[PDB]
């Protein structure tokens, strides 16, 4: 996964009870930043750490 | 559900240029979808030639593209591309 990056984020917010887990990409080198959200459905779900809901979230999980 | 469905993690290439990773085309699959990127993000626009020896060491100049509606529209830019294995 060193070269796998997220090309798209999702634009509504994820239902905080549908989250399991989230991580970074790790390319410097990827073109957008990005946290990759783990659902319940296990489902990996781009998003952009640019936004609060993404921000709070990956707080919340880190508890 | 189309934008949820498509906001997959995704492959890129690499290249010895310092420069961002890029696509390869403009296309990728992820649950279920055949998404497309999002127009302008940045591209390699490979011919089949070159992604016939494709491999983990670049050995082909790459055409740099931004994406525009499922084409990787060439900007004249070339890079050292390789793909990471």
């Amino acid at each position: 996964t060193s070269t796998t990056c997220c090309y798209r984020f999702i634009n509504k917010k994820i239902p905080k009870q549908r989250l399991e887990s989230y991580r970074r990409t790790t390319s410097s080198h990827c073109p957008r930043e990005a946290v990759i959200f783990k659902t319940k459905l296990d489902k990996e779900i781009c998003a952009d750490p640019t936004q609060k809901w993404v921000q709070d979230f990956m707080k919340h999980l880190d508890k | 559900y189309e934008e949820a469905r498509c906001a997959c993690p995704a492959r890129h290439l690499n290249n010895t240029n310092g420069t961002v990773l890029k696509l390869l085309g403009c296309h990728y699959f992820c649950n279920g979808t055949l998404c497309t990127a999002p127009d302008g993000y940045p591209c390699y626009n490979l011919t089949a030639q070159q992604v016939r020896t494709l491999t983990t060491y670049p050995n082909t100049s790459c055409a740099v593209g931004v994406c525009m509606k499922g084409t990787c529209v060439k900007n004249g830019t070339m890079e050292q591309c390789f793909k990471t294995p």
